């Protein structure tokens, strides 16, 4: 086989230049070390890392957040380390279990739940412009931070937005690892089943969208790795054999191409979109639409099967029924 | 070698002491913790606690 | 008591025979 | 008809099967052998798709489905309507898929790049293959298949995971689950940065190579470099199915429980248990 | 009464619906695809009827021009009409539109088919600080292999033939990458040395070895201008002439697997 | 720990929509063993004599 | 060789001390750990823990 | 030769000791494991444990 | 104690003295 692609065969080391920031040159941190290992799938060396303020701010919301989820979840191991461990993923910080609508609920029941979520809130927004903030320091475009805003949003939309919406904090995601699955499969049975949500849909698009596109750029890239076609800039500014044939390829594939450069937009783009379409959905639900499969029915795009065994007329209805 | 029997000590030309020194104090670490905790996850040998092992008694 | 059952005797034992005479 | 640099790429030659007589382009299209082959099922499985669809209750394109036959038929083939072209169509599918992927082995062979492309869109047939084929093999019945229906199909895999009884707990769902949301991200960084020192803003000359660099070891620290972000994007990409193909087998052939059921493992290791 | 209910039959959702496919149906056509018609296009007809426009809906079809301002001074204008004027030695099977093309003379010398290269602008890749980006090791002293690697230098490049082509004298780095780009490898029996792309050698233990072409035609691999640096322009040269060989090495790579 | 094959598998609803169960041929048996300790049922008797309310 | 009788000690020459040492460490101790645990999961042979055997008791 | 018979020996020429070494270490350990284990998942033939087997008793 | 239960002697024993003689 052709080995270059898989792994890196013959490793170089040497002298790595900094480019000069706008400002905050100096608030890099940490001895820049090597993993030989790590050499063998991109580079090797590790540090140093931009600190500044953004950063520190976003650490500390984090970490605060990170404690209030932790300690909570040892409260309810009752501390017992051994068992602490052990449990680990079932354990969960909860929001409310009572119906008190949108007032700031008891310590003990959902309170905790309400402060680590207004941290992890904060964090999520310093990061943000820390990632923000360096792109321009570095004068480059702000893509990426758009990108990641998108993100943010709908992390907003199921955490605090839409409980808004219907005006209860009971529908936050709760933290943890087994149980902020479980909120999924409730979330879902109480809206009626998400498979019949459009834009739950239109996600799934994009999200698989986004499979195929990394797949196809990745490979495309590896097969004219021969002609410098990983050089992705120089192509861009000056078009090489590479590109060309990459182009070509597809061209005579499905029948229309792409440029080195716009591919970027396509899956950028794609990228984004899964983030939106979840977020639309989320804000429709539960203010518009009750239970999604009903709606597909009212719009008649549901499939109906006939019965197998034979129908099954609800009890609850029949004549002399108890409750 | 100042008056040794063996050449035993040759070993800390070939291991390096910061390695084993390091290792062991984990290792240890690790399996001292193993026997606390799990002990304390019985009923006979749990120190620590009421004998809620009801030894035979009930 | 191995008795009437040397099946796994000839199963080990054969070949950690020839082993030993074939192979100096 | 042809891009301006087209021409000098439009050399005879590199056809795995059949050389000169099918070696031509349509337009864009390269044809080849399976060029024809791959039309030829599409064509057909269309069109059994809607002359089935025709029998159907309804003409709702969500709502329109063709299901695999019962299970009593076993591994044998079922009456047309109730069950048959399902088997028809699965056959056109998997015809259509695979004069795909050829195609685009002899179209990679005329350029002279590498084979990546091809070998990469194997892994969904593969996947399509497994949950098709093998998995019903496995159980016996092809009624353990998945229908055609874009609403419907989405009904088997939603029972399909109630059957095993919280589907999210098995383990190679985990997996798979992971890297479709890591590939996600990281093509969203991929596009982006790319974007950004291309189009840096105002009259700001386009960056160079190190900016790429800088950047990331700035925000995070590591930059795992620019050949290298391809060669592993496309491993993520592809581990969505490697990885899930194992829960998927899995479960039927290989556990019976309820996913939850199966940390007991670890959950239950009588030392702290 | 009913939350979102604009008529018996139709809500707020329902609409939202189209609404979403009409944004992502724009995007896509009036920007996206735009976007991707700036190389190569407009497109060129060479048997077709007096045609001045592709798929029609299409010659608005290209974008307006960007104009890149490149870091190391000057602008490029996209899209452009950048002409090959090269003129290839290659005869049409038939005169038809889209019946492929039979190399007149030696198709690895003029470089057609998987053989061709782009006529890219003639100068040497850059770093950020001015110097040359892609050098030997001979030159970047800074640069070396990573200890616990084999080091090619010295090891015999064996072709398609199973014959010695020669032997390796150097590794090329890039320098704002840190990675080997080219073995550079003298070839026995001349008096020369030609770059082979590090992308079509296996490296093992003992040789290199080199499928892609035969050990006679390394004689004739692209000369490169200067000794110790490279143009942008002679980096396409040297790739696409091994490339080609996948094609063009032996007569049989030419026919089909039966 | 992987349960080997095969399943008894059924079909409980409409062709195509994966419904049915899935069973460990293998963990039924041993249930089938376990529910198998029903006393059998006692011989029968001749309904002979007064009602129990008078007797005792 | 310094008064040897077989040649054993080349094998020294062809191995190394130090995966030798690392790699026994770590086999044993797994194999320690999984008898060790292995034992005190059962109802013989478990110190640690009232006899939950009911050994032939019941 | 230093008096031998057959050519048997030129093996390790070929082979490489260590390769055969290090996997016999490892294929022997696993074939060992899964005769330990395996028999100890029996009835008959589990030491280790109380006789569950019910020989015939029940 | 070990009666004819030997066996575990038996399996750590006998190498213990061939792992002694083989290797001097
Ligand atoms: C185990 C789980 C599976 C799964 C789970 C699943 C979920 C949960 C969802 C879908 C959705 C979709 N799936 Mg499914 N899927 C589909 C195709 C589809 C589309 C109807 C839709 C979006 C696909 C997409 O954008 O991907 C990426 C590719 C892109 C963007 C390129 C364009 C592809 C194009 C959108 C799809 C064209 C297919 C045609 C509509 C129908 C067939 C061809 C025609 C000519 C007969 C195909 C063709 C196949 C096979 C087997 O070939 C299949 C298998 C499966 N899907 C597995 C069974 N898929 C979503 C949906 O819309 O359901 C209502 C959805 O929510
Ligand atoms: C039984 C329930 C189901 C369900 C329930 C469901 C719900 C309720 C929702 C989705 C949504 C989505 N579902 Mg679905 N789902 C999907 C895939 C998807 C995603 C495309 C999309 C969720 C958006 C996302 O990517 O989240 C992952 C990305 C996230 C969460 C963003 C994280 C970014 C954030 C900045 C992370 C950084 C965090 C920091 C590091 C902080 C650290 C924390 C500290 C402070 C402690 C597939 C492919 C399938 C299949 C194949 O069946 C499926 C079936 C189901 N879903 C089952 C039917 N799903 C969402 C949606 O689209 O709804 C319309 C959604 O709301
Ligand atoms: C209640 C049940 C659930 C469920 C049941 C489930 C099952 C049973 C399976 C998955 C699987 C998967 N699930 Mg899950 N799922 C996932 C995500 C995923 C995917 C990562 C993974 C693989 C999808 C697949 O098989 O593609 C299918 C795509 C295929 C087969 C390729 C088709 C492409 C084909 C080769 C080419 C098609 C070309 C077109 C016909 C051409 C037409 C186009 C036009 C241009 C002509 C998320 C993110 C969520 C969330 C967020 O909750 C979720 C929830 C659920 N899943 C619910 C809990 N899911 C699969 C898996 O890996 O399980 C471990 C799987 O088997
Ligand atoms: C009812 C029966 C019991 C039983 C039956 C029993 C038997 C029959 C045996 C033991 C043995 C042992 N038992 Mg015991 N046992 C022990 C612990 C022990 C260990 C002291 C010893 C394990 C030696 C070993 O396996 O080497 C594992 C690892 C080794 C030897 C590594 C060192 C060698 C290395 C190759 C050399 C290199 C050293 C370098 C300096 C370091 C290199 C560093 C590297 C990483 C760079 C504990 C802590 C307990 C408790 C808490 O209840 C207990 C209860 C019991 N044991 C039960 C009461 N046990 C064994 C023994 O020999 O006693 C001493 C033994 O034969
Ligand atoms: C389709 C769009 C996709 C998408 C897109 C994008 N995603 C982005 C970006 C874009 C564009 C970025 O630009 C940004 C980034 O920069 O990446 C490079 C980012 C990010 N997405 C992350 C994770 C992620 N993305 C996910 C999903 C999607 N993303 C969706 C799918 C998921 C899922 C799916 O779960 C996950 C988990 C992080 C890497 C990063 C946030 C960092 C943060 O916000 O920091 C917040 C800071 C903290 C939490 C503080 C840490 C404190 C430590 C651990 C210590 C605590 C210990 C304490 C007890 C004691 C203190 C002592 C101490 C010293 C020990
Ligand atoms: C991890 C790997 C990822 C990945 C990778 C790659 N993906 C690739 C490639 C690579 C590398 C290509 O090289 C190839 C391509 O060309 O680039 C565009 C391709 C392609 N991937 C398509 C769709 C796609 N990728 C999906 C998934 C992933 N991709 C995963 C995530 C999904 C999902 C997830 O649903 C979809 C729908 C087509 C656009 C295209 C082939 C067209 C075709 O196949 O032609 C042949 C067939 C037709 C044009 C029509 C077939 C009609 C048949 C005969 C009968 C009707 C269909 C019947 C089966 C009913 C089912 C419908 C029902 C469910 C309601
Ligand atoms: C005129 C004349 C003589 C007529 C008589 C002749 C006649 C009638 C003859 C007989 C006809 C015959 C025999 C055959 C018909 C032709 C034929 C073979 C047809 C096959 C056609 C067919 C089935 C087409 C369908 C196309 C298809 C399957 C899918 C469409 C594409 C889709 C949905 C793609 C997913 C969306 C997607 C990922 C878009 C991505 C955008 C692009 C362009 C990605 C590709 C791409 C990538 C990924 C890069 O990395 C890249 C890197 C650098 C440069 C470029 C690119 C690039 O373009
Ligand atoms: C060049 O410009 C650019 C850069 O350089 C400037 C960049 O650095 C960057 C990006 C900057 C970065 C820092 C990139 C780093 C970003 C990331 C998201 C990297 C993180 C990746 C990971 C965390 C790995 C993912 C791991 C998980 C999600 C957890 C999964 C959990 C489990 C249990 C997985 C279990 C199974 C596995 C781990 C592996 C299973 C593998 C198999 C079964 C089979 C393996 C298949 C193969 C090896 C392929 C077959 C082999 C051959 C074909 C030879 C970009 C974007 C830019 O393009
Ligand atoms: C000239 O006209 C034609 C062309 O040019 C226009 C063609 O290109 C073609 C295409 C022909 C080719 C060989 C194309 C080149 C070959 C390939 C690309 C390989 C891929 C081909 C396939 C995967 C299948 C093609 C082979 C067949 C359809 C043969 C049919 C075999 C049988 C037994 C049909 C009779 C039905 C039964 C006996 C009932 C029992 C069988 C079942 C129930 C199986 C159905 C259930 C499944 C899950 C199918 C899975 C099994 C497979 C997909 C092989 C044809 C046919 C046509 O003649
Ligand atoms: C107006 C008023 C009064 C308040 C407004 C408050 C507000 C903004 C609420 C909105 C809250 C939001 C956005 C809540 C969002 C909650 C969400 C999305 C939770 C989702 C997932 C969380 C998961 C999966 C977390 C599990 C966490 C753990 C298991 C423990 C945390 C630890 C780690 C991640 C490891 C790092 C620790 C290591 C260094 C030791
Ligand atoms: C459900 C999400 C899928 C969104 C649709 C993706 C757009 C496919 C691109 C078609 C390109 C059309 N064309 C030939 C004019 O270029
Ligand atoms: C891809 C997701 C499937 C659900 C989409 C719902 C389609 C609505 C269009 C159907 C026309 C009927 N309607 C809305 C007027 O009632």
């Amino acid at each position: 086989a052709d080995y270059q692609t898989i792994y890196t065969q013959i490793q170089a080391r040497g002298p790595h230049i900094t480019v000069s920031g706008e400002w905050g040159d100096n608030d890099r941190v940490g001895k820049p070390f090597y993993s030989y290992w790590l050499g063998k799938i991109g580079d090797a060396q590790i540090g140093p890392i931009y600190l500044g303020a953004s950063g520190i701010a976003a650490f500390a919301f984090g970490s605060t957040a990170i404690l209030i989820i932790l300690f909570n979840m040892a409260a309810e191991v009752h501390f017992d380390p051994l068992q602490f461990f052990r449990q680990f993923f079932w354990l969960g910080l909860y929001p409310p279990k009572a119906q008190y609508g949108m007032g700031i609920p008891p310590l003990h029941d959902g309170g905790w739940w309400l402060m680590a979520g207004l941290f992890m809130t904060l964090s999520l927004g310093s990061w943000w412009i820390r990632v923000y903030s360096r792109a321009r320091a570095l004068g480059l475009g702000t893509h990426i931070a758009w990108n990641f805003a998108a993100a943010i949003f709908f992390v907003l939309c199921i955490g605090c937005i839409h409980p808004t919406l219907v005006g209860s904090w009971s529908e936050g995601v709760p933290f943890g690892i087994w149980p902020h699955i479980d909120w999924l499969t409730a979330f879902s049975i109480r809206y009626g089943n998400f498979y019949y949500c459009p834009w739950h849909g239109f996600s799934i698009g994009f999200a698989y969208g986004c499979g195929l596109l990394f797949a196809a750029h990745g490979a495309t890239i590896l097969a004219v790795a021969r002609f410098g076609g990983d050089r992705e800039i120089e192509q861009i500014t000056d078009r090489g054999t590479a590109v060309e044939r990459a182009a070509l390829f597809w061209r005579w594939t499905i029948g229309f191409n792409a440029t080195i450069e716009s591919v970027h937009r396509w899956g950028w783009f794609f990228s984004l979109m899964v983030m939106v379409s979840a977020s639309v959905g989320i804000l429709l639900t539960g203010t518009f639409v009750d239970n999604w499969y009903l709606w597909c029915v009212k719009h008649g795009a549901a499939p109906d099967y006939p019965a197998y065994l034979p129908a099954t007329p609800d009890p609850a209805s029949l004549p002399g029924a108890p409750k | 070698a100042t008056e040794y029997r063996t050449a035993s000590w040759k070993l800390w030309l070939i291991l390096d002491p910061r390695r084993v020194l390091t290792a062991l104090f984990v290792y240890l670490t690790v399996i001292a913790l193993l026997i606390h905790f799990g002990l304390l996850s019985t009923d006979r040998l749990n120190w620590w606690e009421f004998q809620r092992g009801l030894p035979k008694a009930a | 008591s191995d008795w009437n059952l040397w099946v796994p005797l000839g199963i080990l034992g054969i070949p950690t025979i020839w082993i030993a005479l074939t192979y100096r | 008809a042809l891009l301006s640099f087209e021409r000098k790429y439009r050399v005879r030659g590199g056809t795995l099967i059949g050389g000169d007589l099918f070696d031509f382009w349509v337009g864009p299209y390269f044809v080849g052998f399976f060029g024809v082959s791959a039309i030829f099922f599409i064509f057909l499985g269309v069109s059994l798709i809607g002359y089935a669809a025709s029998q159907g209750p309804t003409w709702d394109p969500f709502a329109i489905s063709i299901n695999p036959p019962d299970l009593k038929y076993g591994l044998g083939a079922a009456p047309l309507l109730e069950g048959g072209f399902w088997q028809a169509i699965t056959v056109c599918a998997l015809g259509a898929f695979i004069s795909w992927m050829l195609r685009e082995v002899e179209i990679s062979r005329k350029l002279g790049i590498g084979w990546h492309v091809p070998l990469a869109f194997c892994v969904p047939i593969f996947m399509f293959c497994v949950l098709q084929v093998f998995r019903p093999l496995l159980l016996g019945s092809w009624g353990h298949a998945f229908p055609y229906g874009i609403l419907s199909h989405l009904d088997w895999v939603n029972n399909f995971g109630y059957q095993y009884l919280n589907w999210h707990y098995n383990p190679g769902h985990m997996s798979s689950v992971s890297f479709l949301f890591v590939n996600a991200m990281a093509l969203g960084l991929h596009g982006g940065l790319i974007l950004s020192v291309a189009n840096p803003g105002d009259g700001d000359k386009v960056k160079t190579a190190e900016h790429e660099n800088q950047y990331f070891r700035d925000v995070v620290g590591y930059s795992i470099g620019a050949l290298s972000i391809h060669r592993l994007g496309l491993f993520l990409a592809s581990n969505i199915f490697l990885t899930g193909a194992f829960g998927t087998i899995a479960s039927g052939p290989f556990w019976t429980r309820g996913w939850p059921e199966w940390w007991g493992w670890w959950l239950d290791i009588p030392f702290w248990s | 009464m009913y939350h979102g209910a604009l008529a018996q039959h139709l809500d707020i959702a329902q609409l939202v619906w189209y609404a979403q496919w009409l944004v992502i149906w724009t995007v896509v056509l009036l920007y996206l695809r735009r976007e991707d018609r700036r190389e190569g296009y407009p497109l060129v007809e060479p048997l077709g009827l007096v045609k001045l426009a592709p798929e029609d809906g299409q010659v608005y079809e290209l974008p307006y021009p960007k104009t890149f301002v490149l870091p190391h001074g000057g602008t490029v204008t996209v899209p452009r009409r950048r002409p090959e004027t090269r003129e290839l030695k290659l005869a049409q099977t038939d005169g038809f539109e889209g019946a492929p093309l039979q190399p007149t003379g030696n198709p690895l010398v003029d470089a057609v088919g998987p053989a061709s290269y782009a006529e890219r602008a003639e100068v040497v890749d850059a770093t950020v600080d001015g110097k040359a980006k892609i050098v030997p090791l001979r030159v970047a002293t800074d640069f070396s292999i990573a200890e616990g690697d084999v080091d090619p230098r010295g090891l015999p490049v064996v072709a398609a033939d199973g014959v010695e082509a020669g032997t390796v004298t150097d590794l090329w780095v890039d320098r704002s990458e840190h990675y080997f780009r080219y073995l550079e490898l003298s070839v026995a029996g001349s008096a020369r040395t030609a770059l082979i792309p590090l992308g079509f050698c296996d490296v093992k233990k003992d040789k290199i070895v080199v499928t892609s072409i035969l050990s006679e035609q390394f004689a004739n691999v692209p000369r490169l201008q200067s000794r110790d640096q490279i143009t942008l322009r002679e980096e396409d040269k040297v790739s696409a002439y091994y490339a080609g060989g996948l094609l063009y090495a032996t007569p049989e790579r030419a026919e089909s697997l039966l | 720990c992987f349960e080997p094959p095969p399943a008894t598998t059924t079909q409980t609803g409409f062709r195509g929509l994966s419904m049915g169960e899935v069973l460990h041929p293998a963990t039924v048996k041993a249930k089938k063993e376990r529910d198998a300790q029903y006393p059998p049922a006692l011989a029968a008797v001749k309904a002979e004599g007064p009602p129990v309310s008078q007797v005792y």
